[PDB]
């Protein structure tokens, strides 16, 4: 039994987590599944959480052949309920993250946050508030999730195909995703901490 | 007392065929119920008392009302293929004496 | 007027001096014309965006566009400063720089600052690659089409400026870029076409006193229309004639268009691609929309990769069309580019109503209600989409009973009655089936002769009404159901997979019953096909029917139609 | 099925102090309930298959629906000193899954 | 005018002769001027009344009431009439016989005939048993204060009439009732009063040929109003001094009156035996009704039982009288015989309202809510039963207080507070105890001096309100209830004799709760005392408390009063 | 177990039989007990049941000596509800029943049926026809009822203390029911074939 479910099975055994994932794990499970009541039960549980339980539930290391550890972490926060299916213009996810004033308030912080400062790994403010920022995109409309299932390489599911002239007002939202030396070592810091603490 | 319960079960000691590697807690009602007895609870634990009806085929009747639930809960998880399933109505929330 | 980037970085030390040369800007030419100018604002942002304190520190000279330090730095200002930036560590304020709210691109370019508290240092801790060029890499951004001009400058100022005894050269590697020598200003030669080349990563040589220091340096070549539409090389007209399908909406013929441009964006893309319709008679407006929707892919010029824009053009019917129609016409289609031309062939064809002579079909004797004998069709089954032939069976004793199943235009017939069945005299029956027409008068019929064979024995009277209330195989054959066609029912039994579609059951028809669709034969009664028309619950372990009806079940599913419930358990 | 059943009994027979000599029909509730299980049955059943709960301190709780009355009749008789004593409720007329 | 019987017997047979005489009738005397007419029916009834045939056969003599068979009988006849029997053997038909719709004496007098399939049979075949008196014996009937007449005949005339040959002779045994020589009617000598002798059964002498036969021979006098009223030998008046009762209605007073008549019958004895009060002062006419009601006795007279009328005068009040009153009177009261005089004294007296000086009681210094220390009474406390003295409680720290039980108007004074009973400087009180009263304004006080004493020891968190919810005995003394006199509560335990009134529980106070009243203090909360103040259901074998409660029940009974049930089991 | 409890038993083994005893030994019962209720079920109990059952339930055999098998007989239809605690006068009790139309119509057929013929015992239509005319008086409001306990003497719950004039007029309504020939040799008729029955 690998590590992403020893921290699962952590907000199982608490009473305050699993009250608050079976909320989600019913909301985005089925062929019939409905998008809009799988994300509002995302943020009520990476908002109304312990941060310990959130970010070990999420933030999980694994080996790169271990194929089971990293199937289960790209799969935890359900993304074929939760991602759309057809992969849309990656400005245009962020023309709905701007509409609403939660997603706007949540994805402020994070290009505050996480900034890529310096091209070492240096991080703006803190290397323990970039990952608040972080997981408060989860239940969002630019919902950041886990590409492969070997390695922690991590983006949106967008693409910069039909973007006209904007290609690098693109290229560079999706570099801040997947080209961030901040949100890399610090993922990297919280996994490093979590192959310390119950390892 | 006829009272809520709680408790941790595998998804594969369910037995309805999902088959995956996680724990659910699971809610179920116990308890005694003499506090909601009858005339006829009391007259058929005393003819079964001394044996006086010959019991039918099949069953026995039960002289207390038993202790049932009365709402019920989903329980969700992910299986093997890392995928979620649900299950309507499996754990409790409430019991009650019937 | 651009500039040539859109973020700058500059870095402030305690104690400067003042006057000190910070940074250069950039501002290429949209036009023979245009001569940059350049303001400064007023206040310094900071981390999220909110003014700190007034800029009385910072100068600019409009001529060169020189940043420079009027007035200078000391700590009493730099906790003025980082008290106001809500409690984080200061390493970034920021200007705007305009010349011609919020700061974007062609308009504005943001003009960082990091502040550190040391004073500058001396040279000797100056290693050479911080000698060179900033930290953070610029990248380029020229439109095509334009006057050739001047876009980067290479010399860091306060260096030069604070340790000017270390001679440092700069260089460049058939390009159009050039550095011009003892002005280290970065010129283009010759205006640039994107579709020959779209992206040009250069590297430019760095000399410090000695080391050699190498730094990428990107290019982007934007776009304009400079690109007509074209024929994918000479493939001018498809056509396409309607013969069967006639339904509401299909794809009936196709072309394609090659524009090189990228420009016409997904935003304003269908105000200027746009599909006209050229006129003809009003029967092509009430059958014909010419739909249209683009998709970018990739070719090669001189060995890069440039993208372009392929331009769908699809015929797409409005109605359904009758049968008796029988036409052609020529489909033109302008295109325009913000001119090409396209045109179609269509012909629509008769099609006629023809059955088969003769039908023949046994019956089994001891049958029950609803059971399927045999279809009935029109000659070409499968292949209409639109067009409604309803069946309905004319005698000249009712035991048959036709309905068209709606999904292939086809007629099930079944039996009604029971009693009607055993009598000896219509042992042999005529029944002239009709196929009717809706949306025209024309029906057909034809010939039948029914032969009622078999036994009989009569059924016991512990049967319920339905095959699948059973629940092992001995109580299936042994007792008969609904829909029945020889009074027993079947029993089919799948593997020990888990949660199947291939699962077991007591079924009447084991080719029409668990199948997937509840068909209209089998949504006559709740008895005849429990387990794929049923809308309950389903306990146990299961995966429900996406109309209704049991998908997959985890072992045997016994269902109990009369209480709406099924039970799936091994 | 969970259906009605009746019988014979004696008076002195049912442990309520009414002495007498008598002979009273006496209907009560047997069967199995199998057709109003839900999901929780089925995982209770199959829980307390393979031991996979600890049982709680008490009584054992029980899967399927338990067969009740739903109403009830009154019985009446003469006692030794010969006067009429009615016991109320003391006799089912029809049954039912609960 | 009225008949000596109300029935009359006679037989027939087939084929007897015409003229053939039946029967006499009698009919005495109310008057010295009444002579008799005798007239038949038309219509013989039948068994259920109802109409068979017109006589066409019977004819009367109206001079001395003779029947006679005009008309004879035949088979013909006697099966014209037995069908229209409604399905019958028949052996009764009957005529009414009128002097002067329904037959009923002194009008009518209804004439039986009991027919037989055999004709009339030969002498030999008369027994002399059925020579000398009919089957069915007569009952006589004579009004008392009458003119004597003739009452009965003796000879059979048909057997005379057909069997001449045999005599047959007939007696009487200081009576007044003779048989006239060689003329067989029965007379009576004096005028005959019932209240000396009331029945004569006498004895007649047959003696055929040779037989002697003797049959009984009921006569019985009736009644007259020839008594008037009198005292029950010279007790003339009782008298009664209201002192202490004063309710709504009480008997007060009572005298008796000794009527020997018998005939104002219970119907219409109201109209007649009337007791007219004489009047005086309304006042009591406001609090005074003279009730009155008969009851039959019996007396000797000369060795046999004449029976007389009993009327009871009692005195019953109307209002509550107040106390104040002090009064006197003469009540008169005359009454009718259709005439007696009788009265009463009565004086009403006034009452104090004085109470003991000084009230003196302890108080258990652990105690709970209604709690009863001691009784507060008035003077004289089981003997009042119309006054209102409710008592209030003046201080002059708020622990006690009185609510008086109506039942006995005495004042049960009740702890109220617990947390202002434990207070130091509060150990000794001052209640000045006041009982008012409310038909008048006149109250009074009396002194306390309150000790509360005793230890303190703090209860357990695991015991319920009530003590009667406990099951056992070890649970009742270590837990504490609600209406407790010293914080403990107390086991009763009674036998094991079956559904008994003396059962076992665990009650606070054990001389107040399952005593069968339910009292102010126990019903205060549903707590205190729930097995004698409870509307539920008793589930086991009880016997219900008549108010409410449990009056028996087989063996323990514990009840829950927060859901209302008893349980009663051992 | 004596006779009495015999034929009691017969009637509970009977399905039709113990529902309508069921339904009088209901509302006959209890110090509560009404009286109104307890009389309209007697009259449903010995009109709507078979005459076998009836006739044995009521006029049961026993011994002079057998006192509970005679105070079982005076307690069957339940005299301490359905008999009236004062006793009334003999001919007042007759113009209530005169008032209501059933029991005139149950009164005059044992008027009919049962009158005394002859002094011997001889009745006026049958001895099978009587006791259908008797047993039909219970639940009238003339009900009889066996006085003692010892013998089968039966007579009204009545008394003709209060009869003014018209004593003879009592003292033969009276003497109909403690002086008749005829039912008296009806009942022990029928309590000889009881002793033939099942003794
Ligand atoms: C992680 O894996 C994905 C696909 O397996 C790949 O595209 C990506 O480059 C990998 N990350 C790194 C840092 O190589
Ligand atoms: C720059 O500094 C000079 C003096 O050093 C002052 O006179 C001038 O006003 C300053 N200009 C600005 C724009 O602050
Ligand atoms: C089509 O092109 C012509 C040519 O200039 C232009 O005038 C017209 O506005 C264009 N229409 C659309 C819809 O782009
Ligand atoms: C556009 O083209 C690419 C590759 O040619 C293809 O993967 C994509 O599905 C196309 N888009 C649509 C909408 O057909
Ligand atoms: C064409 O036929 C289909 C067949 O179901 C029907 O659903 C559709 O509405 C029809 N189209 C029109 C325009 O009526
Ligand atoms: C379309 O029809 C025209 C009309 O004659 C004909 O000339 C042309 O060849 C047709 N198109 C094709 C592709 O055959
Ligand atoms: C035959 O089926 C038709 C369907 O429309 C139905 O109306 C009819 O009642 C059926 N025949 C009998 C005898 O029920
Ligand atoms: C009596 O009989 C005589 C003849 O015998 C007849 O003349 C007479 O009318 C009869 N009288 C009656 C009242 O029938
Ligand atoms: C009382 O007796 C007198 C005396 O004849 C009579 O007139 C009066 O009517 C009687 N009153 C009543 C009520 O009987
Ligand atoms: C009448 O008197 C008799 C005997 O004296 C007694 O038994 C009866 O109860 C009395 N009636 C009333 C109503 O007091
Ligand atoms: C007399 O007092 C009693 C006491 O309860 C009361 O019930 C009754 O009504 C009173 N009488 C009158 C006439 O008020
Ligand atoms: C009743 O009062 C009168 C009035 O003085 C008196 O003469 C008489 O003796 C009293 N009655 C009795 C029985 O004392
Ligand atoms: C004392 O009893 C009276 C009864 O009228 C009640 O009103 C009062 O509330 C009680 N005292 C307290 C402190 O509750
Ligand atoms: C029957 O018994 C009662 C009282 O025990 C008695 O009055 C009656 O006379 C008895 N019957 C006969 C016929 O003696
Ligand atoms: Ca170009
Ligand atoms: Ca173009
Ligand atoms: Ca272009
Ligand atoms: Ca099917
Ligand atoms: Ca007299
Ligand atoms: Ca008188
Ligand atoms: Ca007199
Ligand atoms: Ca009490």
């Amino acid at each position: 039994s690998d590590l992403c479910l020893k921290f699962a099975m952590l907000c199982t055994l608490n009473d305050k987590c699993d009250r608050l994932r079976k909320a989600y794990g019913e909301a985005c499970s089925g062929p019939h599944c409905q998008r809009h009541v799988c994300l509002r039960q995302l943020l009520t549980f990476f908002e109304k959480a312990a941060e310990p339980h959130a970010q070990g539930l999420l933030l999980c290391p694994c080996a790169p052949n271990d194929r089971g550890c990293g199937e289960r972490r790209r799969n935890t926060i359900a993304p074929n309920c939760a991602l759309p299916p057809v992969a849309p213009n990656c400005l245009e996810l962020r023309r709905l993250c701007f509409s609403d004033p939660l997603c706007r308030s949540r994805l402020v912080d994070f290009q505050t946050h996480c900034h890529p400062m310096d091209i070492l790994g240096t991080c703006a403010t803190e290397q323990s508030r970039c990952l608040r920022a972080y997981l408060g995109l989860i239940g969002t409309a630019m919902t950041p999730n886990f590409v492969s299932n070997v390695n922690t390489s991590v983006a949106l599911s967008c693409t910069c195909r039909g973007s006209g002239n904007l290609q690098e007002e693109c290229e560079m939202l999706e570099g801040f995703f997947s080209h961030n030396p901040c949100l890399t070592e610090a993922i990297a810091a919280k996994m490093r901490f979590h192959s310390q603490l119950f390892s | 007392g006829c009272r809520l319960r709680s408790q941790l079960v595998p998804v594969r000691a369910l037995g309805l065929g999902h088959r995956s590697d996680e724990l659910v807690r699971f809610r179920f009602c116990s308890g005694s119920c003499r506090r909601a007895r009858s005339p006829h609870d009391l007259s058929l634990a005393s003819l079964l008392g001394a044996g006086a009806l010959r019991p039918p085929p099949g069953s026995r009747p039960v002289s207390q009302p038993c202790c049932r639930p009365t709402r019920y809960e989903a329980v969700s998880f992910m299986d093997v293929n890392s995928t979620w399933r649900t299950v309507d109505r499996l754990s409790a929330t409430a019991c009650g004496c019937l | 007027l651009y500039f040539s980037r859109d973020a700058y970085w500059e870095k402030l030390y305690v104690d400067q001096a003042a006057g000190t040369p910070l940074l250069y800007v950039h501002a290429l030419r949209d036009a023979p014309e245009e001569v940059p100018s350049f303001r400064l604002g007023q206040h310094l942002y900071g981390t999220y965006r909110t003014r700190l304190h007034e800029n009385n520190w910072i100068c600019i000279q409009e001529d060169t566009g020189l940043l420079y330090l009027n007035r200078s730095l000391d700590h009493s200002s730099w906790e003025k400063l980082s008290v106001r930036n809500h409690g984080f560590p200061l390493l970034t304020v920021y200007l705007k720089v305009f010349l011609s709210g919020e700061c974007q691109w062609p308009g504005c370019a943001r003009v960082y600052f990091s502040f550190f508290n040391t004073s500058f240092p001396a040279c000797s801790s100056l290693k050479p690659r911080e000698l060179c060029f900033p930290e953070t890499r610029p990248s380029f951004r020229i439109r095509e089409n334009r006057p050739p001009g001047t876009f980067h400058q290479f010399r860091l100022l306060p260096v030069q400026f604070l340790c000017p005894n270390i001679s440092v050269a700069y260089r460049l590697l058939g390009l159009p870029f050039r550095c011009a020598p003892d002005s280290l200003e970065v010129s283009t030669r010759w205006a640039l076409d994107r579709e020959q080349r779209e992206k040009y990563e250069l590297v430019a040589v760095c000399t410090v006193h000695e080391e050699v220091v190498m730094v990428p340096f990107p290019v982007t070549v934007y776009d304009e229309d400079d690109s007509a539409p074209t024929f994918p090389a000479g493939v001018d007209t498809a056509s396409a004639v309607v013969e069967f399908k006639r339904k509401e909406d299909t794809v009936v013929a196709t072309l394609r268009v090659f524009d090189a441009d990228v420009v016409p964006a997904s935003g304003e893309l269908v105000r200027r691609y746009t599909s006209t319709l050229l006129p003809g008679d009003t029967w092509a407006q009430q059958t014909f929309r010419v739909e249209h929707w683009p998709n970018e892919t990739s070719v090669q010029a001189n060995g890069s990769f440039v993208r372009a824009t392929v331009h769908d053009y699809r015929l797409v019917l409005n109605r359904n069309l009758s049968i008796s129609e029988n036409r052609t016409m020529q489909l033109a289609v302008l295109v325009n580019d913000s001119v090409l031309l396209l045109h179609f062939n269509v012909s629509v064809l008769p099609v006629s109503l023809h059955l088969p002579s003769t039908y023949s079909l046994s019956v089994s004797r001891r049958a029950r209600r609803f059971a399927q004998i045999g279809k009935v069709c029109v000659e070409n089954c499968q292949a209409f989409s639109g067009i409604n032939v309803q069946y309905k069976l004319h005698s000249s004793c009712s035991t048959l009973g036709v309905v068209t199943s709606a999904e292939d235009t086809s007629g099930i017939l079944f039996v009604n009655d029971t009693k009607a069945l055993r009598r000896p005299k219509c042992a042999e029956l005529h029944y002239m089936v009709v196929a009717t027409d809706q949306q025209t008068s024309r029906q057909a019929q034809a010939q039948l002769l029914v032969t009622v064979e078999g036994s009989y024995v009569a059924e016991e009277a512990g049967c319920p009404l339905s095959c699948a209330v059973s629940k092992r195989r001995l109580e299936c054959e042994e007792c008969g159901g609904l829909g029945s066609p020889t009074g027993r029912c079947e029993w089919r039994q799948g593997d020990g997979k888990g949660i199947t579609r291939n699962f077991s059951t007591c079924s009447p028809s084991t080719k029409t019953c668990p199948d997937g669709h509840c068909d209209v034969v089998e949504t006559q009664d709740i008895n005849i096909c429990p387990q794929d028309c049923l809308r309950g619950s389903i306990v146990g372990g299961h995966e429900p029917g996406e109309p209704r009806g049991i998908k997959a079940g985890y072992g045997t599913c016994n269902c109990f139609p009369e209480e709406e419930k099924c039970f799936c358990e091994p």
